[PDB]
Formats: C-alpha cells, sequence, structure tokens
C-alpha cells in the first residue's frame, strides 16, 4: 500500500511533467501541421478559384 | 500530394491564361488591322487603276 502511494504520486509528478513540458511542444507541432494542411486546402481553393 | 500538384499547376494555367487573352487579343487585333489596311490598300489600287482606265478612253 505505501509502494502504492510512492508510485502514484511518482506518477502525478511525471504527469505534470508532461503537461508542463512535453504537452506545449506537441500541441504546437499538431497547430502548426493542422493550420499548414488548412493552409493547403484554401490555397488549392483560391488557385482554383483563380 | 495530388492537391499540391493541381494547386501548383492551376497556378501555373491562371498565369499563363492571364498572359494568353492579352497574346490572343493582340493577334486577333493585328489580324483585323491587316485586313482593315489591305482593303484600304486594294481600294486605293482599284482607283488608281479606274483613273488610268478612264485616261485610256477619254484619250482614244
Amino acid at each position: 500500500m505505501s509502494i502504492f502511494i510512492g508510485q502514484l504520486i511518482g506518477f502525478a509528478v511525471i504527469a505534470f511533467i508532461i503537461v508542463k513540458w512535453v504537452v506545449p511542444p506537441v500541441r504546437t507541432l499538431m497547430r502548426n501541421q493542422q493550420e499548414a494542411v488548412r493552409a493547403a486546402l484554401a490555397e488549392s481553393a483560391e488557385a482554383a478559384k483563380k | 500530394e495530388a492537391m499540391l500538384a493541381k494547386t501548383a499547376a492551376d497556378n501555373r494555367k491562371s498565369a499563363e491564361q492571364v498572359a494568353a487573352a492579352q497574346a490572343d487579343y493582340e493577334k486577333e487585333m493585328a489580324e483585323a488591322r491587316a485586313q482593315a489596311s489591305a482593303l484600304r490598300d486594294e481600294a486605293r489600287a482599284a482607283g488608281r487603276s479606274v483613273v488610268d482606265e478612264k485616261r485610256a478612253q477619254a484619250s482614244g
């Protein structure tokens, strides 16, 4: 039980680290990719219109 | 990938069509101007022939 508490709050620390330092960069990468594909799509539509 | 290639091709096609509109406009207008000039020149030549023939007839 004691080791369960220790590992549980260690995993809490790990999750804190992931959300603090790892989630922001991956979210930024996903945002960049989504914006790039949305661009490509809009550019294709505007090229067809042109 | 095909959409990107088509976008590039369509941008190139749009540019070349905006150029070809002017190109064909100029070509057709040059043709019409040439037709007008040829008509005027042949009219002048026909009038010259008319006056020369009438000169010969009057002399006779």
